[PDB]
């Protein structure tokens, strides 16, 4: 979706909880930086729930459209709090510029 | 003729009409007539008897519902309990009213009837009365399951066990199927209520000053007004059109202001429910709502990103202070118990305290006290005030921490359990108690000045959102992300049996006989011998993973101190362990024999080690990572990793026969035929492959579902496949070429479920025609249009390594709280 929208709803529900950006470091959420291609769970210095490790998927513009959804519902278990972005515009938006930065 | 003569009024609507008193001609009848009440009430109920009968009703009547609301009533003014007893404690009745209703009408008759009962009554009906509180949640809403089942759930001493296990005893040769528990007369521990008015989460939940009703708000976007007692429906508010984040009581608890994601902050009457007044300000979200604790002033503390801390005042259209600072987001902003002082709390490591009259700035505080040991940051979750009104209690990082106001810096500091990091806090004006949700739907109860252990609270659904005290010192409410409030007792939580499993149970086989070996959470483990209360508690170090070897006689555990050791059953004294791949073990399994320890790890390496020889062998797959294995029926061992890779090697040499790549990602574990080696499948969290060794690449491919598969299941002498998904749905699919032809849909069109979503390791029947799955609870399936049992449930959501006895009659099973379940087949 739109890149800037896609930061704002980083700056908003996301950035406040996770890095992105190269050489993020960990947080109360996870390093998201390189995401995608990269399976859940997988980043060191961060401990995840055996709910997202066992999850083993590849995160991607879909992956992150059924997730964001309902995050309880698509990795049930995560200790991720959040009760889920309704809207799709929303998630096409912040998984680009997720694609912007991760890639970055 | 009466609506004439002005004695009685008529609404008409529908059909049928609809009579009704005005109160002072009711009041007027009653003192009139007095004495002749009895004879009324056992009129009209002779004639209910005369006519209809009491387990016989039409729902497509019109004079249903009073009769189920009110019949209850007329049998209580005529005195007669006989007729009461036989009717209230009949368990079809409340069956059927619950369909309909619901419980809290019901408890609430129970509660104001009790009078009335016996003595031995008293009893029975109290029975209910937790009952009912405790299965608050389930009940009433559809899918529905048994009364009789949930009833065997129950104490053997109350009532409802008894007539529950009757019925269950009558119905015999009947696909009913009955379970019943011996482990749960020393777990479950009782509640004072549970109550879900709620299709969606809680975001927040707390009782009324005066104690008397409840006002709850959450993302179902509308505020919930029910009673605090047996929960009955009384209002339905709706507060905005977008999700409510705060909502919290007045002074006399008859406004009550929501604020929500669309930036509109809107007082709403609670006897009402009508718009009072609007005030809109405020360009972005507002996240502190908190209301006067005295009848002095109205003011509304607000805060936003926007970096201004604004007061409103509810006597006018307009807010009356703006204060500069916090150039963060304030998570908390409270008022102090004098209406004169404001508390402005947020994460960024700033509480300050501000003058409300003056609206100049009174104190300032940073708190640096935490140390990080790259500029230090200490977040501040919530701020809770001392019962002195002066200290300020509060919870930051891993850590609790009590501060003055008068000397400004750190007066006291309360320890919090190991490293976790501290979700919440709460504390309780009367015995200086205070709850902290921690992690993992953990709510633990410490003592101030103390620093030891006094209460722990177990039993939720899910990590609670947030929890309250009831200010009448006796009790408290929880509130998680299972969309239930619940009131629970302080002193009666205060006992713990220490019965807490974290993510492992171990079945033990002695003959056909199932024993229970339960991995302890202080120490080491505990070992709980079958349809007996003999426990032995054995206690060491503490273990990251557990597992039971073949033929006995030995146990291996992994430990978060790294590698594997190996501890013998006889001595204890005895131990062998060797440092080797230092990142975490998960999988660790003997061979056929007692010999040659197969482990592996996270690496491009799997080893195998003998012991009693030291012979060192390591097996190189050469890849990015490896998940884990599994042993077949022969020396192979059937090992698969996140790169999508299964591989088959032998012991004591590293050998590779096949290469089977499904698709591209985290392949979930093997799945066999279990009939012969030949056929072999695997879930690739995509499609569903099987191959029957003829290639290197899978035969055959079955895309039926596509978007998440959590498992699969190749039933003996049919082979026939069950899907399991990561949605819980389990799907039927009938194969003989390995391609899709029967079609059965497990999801229901009723709507979204609650509860559910989850399955790991699916059973098979001795007869082979009944299956049994996990759909978020117990389900049983069956082939040939149509499935065996719905029945029971499973407390929870999460399930881990589901184990059953080979004779697939006796069960053994744990949820997420670690709870031992242990289920036996008796006709
Ligand atoms: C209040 C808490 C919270 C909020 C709000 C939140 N996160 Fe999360 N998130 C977490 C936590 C904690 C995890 C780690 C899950 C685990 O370790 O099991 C996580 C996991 C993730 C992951 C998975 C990382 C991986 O490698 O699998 C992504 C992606 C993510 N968050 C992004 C987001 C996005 C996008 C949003 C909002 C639009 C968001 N977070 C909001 C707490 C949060």
């Amino acid at each position: 979706g739109d890149v800037e929208k896609g930061k704002k709803i980083f700056v908003q529900k996301c950035a406040q909880c996770h890095t992105v950006e190269k050489g993020g470091k960990h947080k109360t959420g996870p390093n998201l930086h390189g995401l995608f291609g990269r399976k859940t769970g997988q980043a060191p210095g961060f401990s995840y729930t055996d709910a997202n490790k066992n999850k083993g998927i590849t995160w991607g513009e879909e992956t992150l459209m059924e997730y964001l959804e309902n995050p309880k519902k698509y990795i049930p278990g995560t200790k991720m709090i959040f009760a889920g972005i309704k809207k799709k515009g929303e998630r096409e938006d912040l998984i680009a510029y997720l694609k912007k930065a991760t890639n970055e | 003729e009466f609506v004439n003569k002005s004695l009685l009024f008529c609404d008409r609507n529908g059909k049928s009409f609809r009579y009704y008193l005005h109160d002072l001609q009711v009041d007027f009848l009653t003192e009139k007539n007095c004495s002749q009440l009895q004879d009324l009430h056992k009129k009209i109920i002779t004639q209910f008897q005369r006519y209809h009968q009491p387990h016989t009703l039409s729902p497509d009547q019109e004079d249903c519902m009073y009769w189920y609301n009110f019949l209850a009533y007329h049998m209580a003014s005529a005195k007669m309990h006989k007729e009461l007893c036989a009717l209230m404690f009949s368990l079809d009745w409340i069956k059927a009213k619950t369909e309909l209703v619901g419980p809290a009408h019901l408890i609430h008759e129970f509660v104001e009837y009790r009078h009335i009962l016996d003595e031995k009554d008293c009893a029975v009906s109290e029975n209910f009365q937790e009952f009912l509180s405790l299965n608050g949640h389930l009940l009433g809403r559809q899918p529905f399951p048994n009364i009789v089942q949930l009833g065997l759930c129950e104490p053997e001493t109350s009532e409802v066990y008894q007539q529950a296990k009757l019925q269950a005893k009558q119905e015999v040769d009947n696909g009913m199927l009955y379970l019943e528990w011996i482990n749960k007369k020393n777990i479950t521990n009782l509640s004072r209520l549970v109550v879900r008015p709620h299709t969606d989460a809680v975001y927040h939940a707390c009782f009324s000053e005066d104690g008397q009703r409840i006002a709850s708000c959450g993302a179902d976007k509308t505020l919930q007004v029910f009673k605090a007692e047996t929960g009955e429906k009384l209002l339905e508010i709706k507060a905005h059109e977008d999700e409510v984040l705060c909502c919290a009581f007045s002074t006399d608890d008859r406004f009550i202001a929501t604020c929500s994601v669309d930036k509109k902050v809107k007082i709403w009457n609670s006897m009402t429910g009508e718009l009072v007044h609007t005030y809109d300000e405020h360009s972005e979200q507002v996240n502190c709502c908190h209301f006067t604790n005295s009848s002095h002033h109205l003011l509304l503390a607000t805060g936003s990103s926007d970096c201004f801390l604004k007061l409103w005042d509810l006597n006018q259209k307009e807010c009356r202070n703006t204060m500069f600072g916090h150039t963060n987001s304030v998570n908390h902003c409270r008022f102090s118990p004098d209406d004169k002082l404001l508390a402005s709390c947020s994460a960024d490591g700033t509480l300050k305290l501000w003058d409300a009259t003056s609206a100049n700035e009174r104190k300032s505080i940073n708190v640096k006290q935490f140390f990080l040991n790259e500029d230090m940051e200490v977040i501040v979750k919530c701020c809770s005030w001392s019962a002195d009104g002066a200290r300020i209690m509060v919870a930051a990082k891993n850590k609790i921490f009590l501060f003055d106001i008068h000397t400004s810096g750190l007066l006291g500091e309360i320890h919090t359990g190991h490293h976790s990091t501290i979700q919440y806090c709460d504390f309780s004006p009367q015995n200086h108690l205070a709850v902290v949700a921690l992690s993992q739907y953990c709510v633990e109860l410490w003592n101030t000045d103390s620093r030891s252990k006094v209460a722990d609270c177990r039993g939720h659904l899910s990590w609670v959102h947030g929890v309250m005290f009831s200010p009448d010192g006796s009790s408290f409410l929880t509130s998680s992300d299972d969309q239930t409030i619940r009131l629970w007792e302080t002193k009666k939580v205060c006992k713990n049996s220490a019965v807490m499993l974290k993510q492992e149970v171990d079945v033990v086989f002695q003959e056909n006989e199932v024993m229970v070996l339960a991995v302890d959470h202080i120490r080491r483990l505990q070992l709980i011998n079958g349809r007996t209360g003999q426990i032995d508690y054995l206690t060491e170090a503490q273990v990251s993973c557990c597992c039971l070897s073949p033929h006995l006689q030995y146990i291996a555990f992994g430990d978060e101190n790294g590698a594997i050791e190996i501890l013998e059953l006889v001595n204890n004294r005895i131990f062998q362990s060797r440092f080797q791949h230092k990142k975490t073990v998960w999988h660790i399994q003997f061979t056929a024999d007692e010999k040659t320890l197969i482990s592996s790890s996270d690496d491009a390496e799997i080893q195998v080690w003998n012991w009693q020889l030291d012979k060192c062998i390591f097996l190189r797959g050469h890849q990015e990572t490896v998940k884990d294995f599994r042993l077949l029926k022969n020396s192979r061992l059937l090992s698969w990793s996140f790169d999508g890779t299964v591989k088959v090697w032998n012991i004591i040499t590293g050998n590779k026969e096949k290469d089977f790549v499904c698709h591209q990602g985290t392949v979930l574990s093997c799945d066999i035929s279990h009939d012969a080696t030949k056929f072999s499948s695997t879930s690739a969290d995509k499609t569903a492959k099987i191959w029957s060794f003829d290639l290197l690449l899978p035969l055959h491919e079955l895309r039926g579902h596509n978007g998440c598969v959590r498992c699969s299941a190749f039933s003996v002498d049919s082979t026939l496949l069950a899907t399991g998904d990561d949605n819980g749905e389990i799907r039927i699919w009938n194969v003989s070429n390995g391609e899709l032809l029967h079609l059965c849909a497990p999801l229901s069109e009723e709507g979204a479920a609650t509860h559910g979503g989850w399955v790991t390791d699916l059973c098979f029947s001795p007869d082979g025609k009944m299956l049994i799955s996990a759909g978020g609870y117990i389900k049983w399936w069956n082939v040939v249009t149509g499935e065996s049992s719905q029945t029971f449930y499973t407390n929870g959501t999460n399930l881990k390594k589901i184990h059953v006895s080979p004779d697939f009659k006796t069960y053994v099973t744990v949820d997420n709280l670690g709870i031992l379940y242990i289920l036996q087949t008796l006709e």
